[PDB]
């Protein structure tokens, strides 16, 4: 399970970059994949997605027909077309999988990612940015959504995730309930449909980070502002 | 000689289930009876439950 | 459906279109099941070829037989796998007389298998020149263990087309209509059974068990239009 | 009238028992379309149910105009509603029985070959070529006259000009293909389970239901496409053409008995 | 030797047969006709799982009552999701001859075994996502025809050689092995508590074995033909047995004899499958008719007839929660029912 992503340098506004995404490690054919943008000193945001087996493709409303995305089986890579690029787009993609079947662990791995520097929708609110908060005591990270997400089929589709410092974000808990494998059972999380929390019963050294929301109920993703967890 | 050693076995065994304390039928009986009757409402199979509950409605 | 429900919906429909293009691959090959004694030289019929499979291509038909070795001594309770079977090559040693009725008891109790009330067995008289040449010898007598031998004669208007005495063509067709008389006993017309002689050194058992399977299919391609 | 009143007498049997059998076929074909891989011949065989049915739901109106001796009917544009369901479904099942007879020929003389390449979409594509090619050119036909502007039979000269030519096509590429594919492929048939040295199962209760199935098709779905032809060299639409659809419709009641029920 | 040793037999089983007589002092029948019948129990077709290619052997409802692994001659494993039918995974087995299948209680692994004598684990739940097969349990010298897992690691499988064996999956080595049995070994149940378990065989009769003191305690008979499936009462002090007979019959730990006998005379064929209802009232039962008939425990008075199949009903189940009833037959098709009000 590992996932490089190369092709981004610098372009000229308006001009065209290709992005590779370079899969090795698992069932590429079998992930459904994302990419993910996150600018320079601000948060990160969904841009486009592909399915497995190329079935349905989705992009943000704000990258509608600039961007193209587009798979390749046999030798499992994952490209990213850039047309008419903005001065905006200067972002670092991510380049995450997801698989979706009944109690899977979407958007579980993150790519390293790429620097790229150009010369109706749900939005979660994080009105905390910074708590400085010392390691052994609890800190609770707070979320909200405009859209009630709990389903009627019983699950409320909130994701979270760790962003440590130079490092690329890490799911801790999917499904607001359920703890993504490898993260530790300190992570925790609840709320209601509209109302979200992430508390963590112990904090350690490697805590250190930036958490972001996330909402799944939707096909335009959007991720929360986040909340910096400063030593 | 193979055989005399299977048939020792077989005389173990069934000296074995031999020497077992059975109880009456009447007290199984009862005790199966009960069960049934505790776990009764629970059952949404001879108790069909609510639509709303029948996850496979 | 939500977002994960529709992603979901999709991959089961991708896997649904691989077990059907699975299904698809696998409907091109005949499946067979070898039966037989252990002196029956059940392996050595189809020649150049827990379960033996053996995959023989003939006429561009390919052809899937399994043989079940080793298991238990009973061959049921395991049987009901090979309900879908084309057909059951049965192997029974025509030369040796003295496990020749524990083979028609076998034959019996394969016959009228419940589970095998639709499934035709395409059986094989094997050691075809160690029969021959035993009842050349004459040091052992048929009528010694089939009493019914000896009143038995020729079946009139036979077909022996190959050149032998009359004793070893009367031997032959004793043995092949002992096997028919249970074949035809019962089953009503739902499966029949196919008799033929292999010399353990035949290459056309390949063959037969083709233009055989071509009378097996065509009997239920003739079913299902109920033209019969 | 005398000739009315057993045409009546023959609906209402055609119809009284047809109708329950059809409807207990098609449970039972309906059922084999679900199993796993359904055959190209249980496609052809439930569309053959279908479209004989709709002649059967589309029998009332037939018993009731004839019932009333040809006359005394309120609905109007019904006329051109349901002959167009009665003259359509009679050459629908003339092309899906010429093709539930090109399964038979390709299921005795290629065994194995067919077994071993029958894809249900095989039954699917000659299951429209016969409704394309039947509701289809009758459709054409009524639309034609609705552009242009008693019951769809008593016509004028100047109409005459026009619905006995059409009748010729309707006869000579809606039942002569047709009849053609069914006379050579029940004679293979019939040659092929006669040729086989294995009797094995009833290989005669075959011979024998195929030469009935050829024979009933070539009297029910025959008479009537044979007046077309009268018509034209009599230059007229023959009375005949009453009766000869009562026999088209005999083979809405005879082929569930044919093809379902088992003796 | 052998005469004094089957002498010895003989009188054994006298008195087997004599104390068990001793306990006989009713029976369930005079003691349950005084409570109210169940009624008539109709159940629909709730849901129709389909996408097997050839006759379905084996089912197994997961833990949370909602995830049922399906095995079949087509030689796949499927991973239903029964509330929506939708095919969570679809796990092409290394031999197109499964006879049975299996669901960790944990649900992270899925059991098959068949004709092949061997039991292959695959882990559901892979870091690569897919999944693959753990560990092949060899050491069968016959078919495999019940595997059951325990807790995650030890899994009870029963084969046609006589023998059911506890395996160890971490090493692949045969921790314990039962022998006992004089004929192939259909079916097994594991009790509620894994603490002991159950085997029926063709022999007519039916061991109940200890896990981890490795040898049998009591043996059940009154079978007239072989016994093609068992389960476990709810309780845990009883179970029933399936047989070739036409009858079920329910056995008691404790009393050490045969309850009720469900018979009828309109049924013919072999009870193919049996399963208990939650409450264990109800003894869900297939048979080869292609209808599986619904049995009241306490008074073999036939409540209803789930009739939907087309061929044998191959393999049954009940929820964890009871809330739902799966029938797989060899048409492919695995139907879930559900009682409505
Ligand atoms: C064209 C045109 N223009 O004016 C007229 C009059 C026609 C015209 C209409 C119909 C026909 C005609 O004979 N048919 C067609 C028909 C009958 C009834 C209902 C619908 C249709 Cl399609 S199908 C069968 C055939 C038949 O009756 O057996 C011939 C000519
Ligand atoms: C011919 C006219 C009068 C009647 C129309 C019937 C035909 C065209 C239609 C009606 C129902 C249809 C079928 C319904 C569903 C299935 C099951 C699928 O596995 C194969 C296609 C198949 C079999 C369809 C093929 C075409 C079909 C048979
Ligand atoms: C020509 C005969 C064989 C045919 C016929 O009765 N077929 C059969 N269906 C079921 C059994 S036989 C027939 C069609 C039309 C008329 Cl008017 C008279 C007879
Ligand atoms: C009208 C529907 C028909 C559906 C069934 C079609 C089956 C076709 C199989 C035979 C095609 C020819 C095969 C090769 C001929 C040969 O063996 O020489």
């Amino acid at each position: 399970v590992q996932l490089v992503e190369s092709g981004g340098g610098l372009v000229q506004p308006g001009g065209s970059r290709k992005l590779s995404c370079s899969a090795s490690g698992f069932a590429f054919s079998s992930f459904g994949m994302h990419w993910v943008r996150q600018a320079p000193e601000k948060g990160l945001e969904w841009v486009a997605y592909i399915s497995s087996g190329s079935g349905t493709i989705y992009y943000a409303d704000t990258v509608k027909g600039r961007f193209t995305i587009s798979r390749d089986d046999p030798k499992n890579t994952l490209f990213l077309q850039m047309t008419s690029l903005r001065s905006e787009d200067t972002a670092m993609y991510y380049c995450v999988r997801s698989i979706y079947y009944y109690g899977s662990s979407p958007f579980d791995f993150w790519g390293q990612g790429t620097t790229l520097t150009v010369s109706a929708d749900i939005v979660m609110t994080q009105a905390t940015s910074s708590v400085p908060v010392t390691p052994g005591e609890s800190v609770s990270i707070s979320c909200r959504s405009s859209k009630s997400l709990l389903h009627s089929n019983g699950n409320t589709y909130l994701y979270w995730f760790l962003q440590r410092p130079g490092q690329s974000p890490q799911l801790l808990i999917y499904r607001m309930s359920n703890l993504a494998s490898g993260v530790p059972d300190r992570f925790s999380g609840s709320g209601s449909g509209t109302a979200f929390t992430l508390t963590i019963s112990r904090l350690e050294a490697e805590d250190v980070g930036v958490y972001y929301c996330m909402q799944h109920l939707e096909y335009p993703l959007t991720f929360g502002a986040g909340t910096k967890l400063e030593l | 000689t193979a055989s005399i050693a299977q048939a020792r076995k077989l005389v173990e065994q069934l000296k074995m289930e031999a020497n077992i304390d059975r109880i009456k039928v009447s007290k199984a009986a009862a005790d199966l009876m009960a069960y049934c009757e505790a776990h009764a409402k629970e059952d949404p199979l001879l108790t069909p439950v609510p639509a709303s509950e029948n996850p496979f409605r | 459906v939500s977002a994960e429900d529709k992603a979901a919906a999709e991959r089961s429909k991708m896997i649904d279109k691989n077990l059907r293009e699975d299904g698809e691959k696998a409907r091109r090959t005949l499946r067979l099941l070898l039966l037989g004694a252990d002196n029956s030289g059940k392996s050595t019929i189809v020649k150049q070829m827990g379960i033996f499979e053996t995959k023989f291509q003939v006429d561009k038909v390919n052809f899937h037989m399994f043989d079940v070795g080793g298991q238990r001594d009973e061959r049921r309770k395991w049987i009901q796998c090979f309900n879908d079977v084309t057909a059951i090559i049965f192997v029974v040693d025509s030369s040796d007389y003295n496990r020749l009725q524990e083979a028609l008891n076998d034959f019996k109790s394969i016959w009228n298998n419940r589970w095998l009330r639709t499934i035709s067995v395409i059986l094989f008289l094997n050691k075809q020149d160690l029969l021959a040449e035993k009842v050349l010898a004459g040091k052992s007598k048929i009528e010694d263990y089939f009493p019914e031998f000896a009143r038995y004669t020729t079946p009139e208007d036979a077909t022996p087309e190959p050149g032998e005495d009359p004793r070893v063509t009367r031997a032959k067709y004793f043995i092949r209509k002992e096997f028919v008389d249970i074949s035809t006993a019962s089953g009503d017309g739902r499966h029949i059974c196919y008799p033929h002689f292999t010399c353990a050194v035949d290459t056309e058992n390949a063959r037969r068990i083709f233009n055989d399977c071509k009378d097996i299919i065509l009997q239920m391609n003739l079913r299902e239009y109920n033209l019969v | 009238d005398w000739k009315s009143s057993l045409i009546l007498m023959a609906y209402i049997i055609i119809f009284l028992t047809g109708l329950p059998a059809n409807l207990l076929a098609l449970r039972a074909f309906v059922g084999r379309i679900r199993q796993p891989q359904p055959a190209p011949v249980h496609i052809l065989l439930l569309s053959l149910t279908l479209a004989d049915l709709l002649l059967l739901l589309l029998l009332p109106f037939k018993i009731i105009e004839a019932a009333s001796n040809f006359r005394w009917y309120l609905p109007k544009v019904v006329c051109a509603l349901t002959s167009f369901g009665f003259y359509s479904s009679i050459y629908c099942s003339t092309w899906l029985l010429a093709g539930i007879s090109i399964e038979r020929y390709l299921g005795v003389a290629f065994p194995v070959q067919y077994k071993l390449s029958r894809r249900p979409l095989y039954g699917v594509i000659a299951a429209l070529v016969a409704w394309v090619m039947s509701f289809g050119h009758c459709t054409i036909v009524i639309i034609v006259q609705y552009l242009n502007t008693t019951c769809y039979e008593n016509f004028t000269d100047n109409q005459l000009d026009v619905v006995l030519p059409v009748r010729l096509e309707l006869c000579l590429v809606l039942f002569f293909i047709p009849m053609a594919v069914t006379i050579f492929c029940y004679w293979r048939f019939v040659w092929i389970m006669l040729s086989q040295p294995l009797g094995a199962q009833r290989r005669r209760r075959a011979v024998g239901l195929a030469v009935v199935t050829l024979l009933n098709f070539l009297v029910c779905f025959g008479p009537y496409n044979v007046s077309h032809l009268v018509g034209y060299h009599q230059r007229k639409s023959p009375w005949w053409r009453s009766i000869a659809v009562v026999f088209s419709s005999l083979n809405a009641s005879l082929d569930p008995l044919l093809f379902y029920f088992s003796s | 030797e052998l005469d004094q040793l089957r002498q010895e037999a003989e009188q054994l089983k006298n008195q087997i047969r004599d104390a068990r007589k001793a306990c006989a002092d009713a029976t369930l029948s005079q003691i349950t006709n005084n409570i109210d019948p169940v009624g008539r129990i109709q159940m629909r077709t709730r849901r129709t799982l389909r996408g097997h290619l050839a006759k379905i052997y084996a089912m197994h409802w997961g833990t949370d009552s909602r995830l049922l692994v399906s095995a079949s001659q087509d030689g796949k494993l499927i991973i239903w999701d029964s509330y929506t039918t939708n095919k969570v995974h679809a796990i092409p087995l290394r031999s197109s001859w499964v006879m049975t299948c299996a669901y960790a209680p944990s649900g992270n692994y899925v059991a098959c075994g068949g004709l092949d004598n061997i039991c292959s684990i695959y882990n559901l739940k892979t870091r690569e996502g897919n999944v693959r097969v753990s560990r092949e349990l060899a050491g069968h010298t016959g078919y495999l025809s019940c595997c059951r897992f325990l807790d995650d690691n030890q899994i009870v499988t029963s084969s046609g050689d006589t023998t059911c064996a506890l395996w160890d999956i971490e090493t692949g080595q045969q921790t314990t092995t039962f022998t006992g049995h004089t004929g192939d070994v259909m079916s097994l149940s594991l009790a509620p508590d894994t603490r002991l378990f159950v085997s029926g065989a063709c022999d007519a009769s039916a061991k109940l074995w200890d896990v981890r003191e490795g040898m049998c305690r009591q043996t059940f008979t009154g079978h007239e033909s072989d016994i093609n499936a068992i389960c476990f009462f709810p309780n845990g002090n009883a179970f029933a047995t399936g047989s070739d007979d036409a009858t079920c019959r329910l056995f008691d730990l404790r009393a050490d004899q045969e309850l009720m006998t469900y018979s009828h005379d309109n049924i013919i064929c072999g009870i193919t499958s049996v399963s208990f209802s939650k409450s264990g009232r109800l003894l869900l039962a297939g048979y080869d008719d292609f209808n599986c008939n619904v049995w009241d425990a306490l008074k073999a008075d036939r409540a209803g007839v789930l009739a939907g199949h087309d061929n044998r009903v191959s393999c049954l189940g009940v929820t964890d929660d009871g809330m739902a009833v799966a029938t797989g037959s060899w048409d492919s098709f695995l139907k879930i029912w559900n009682g409505s009000s």
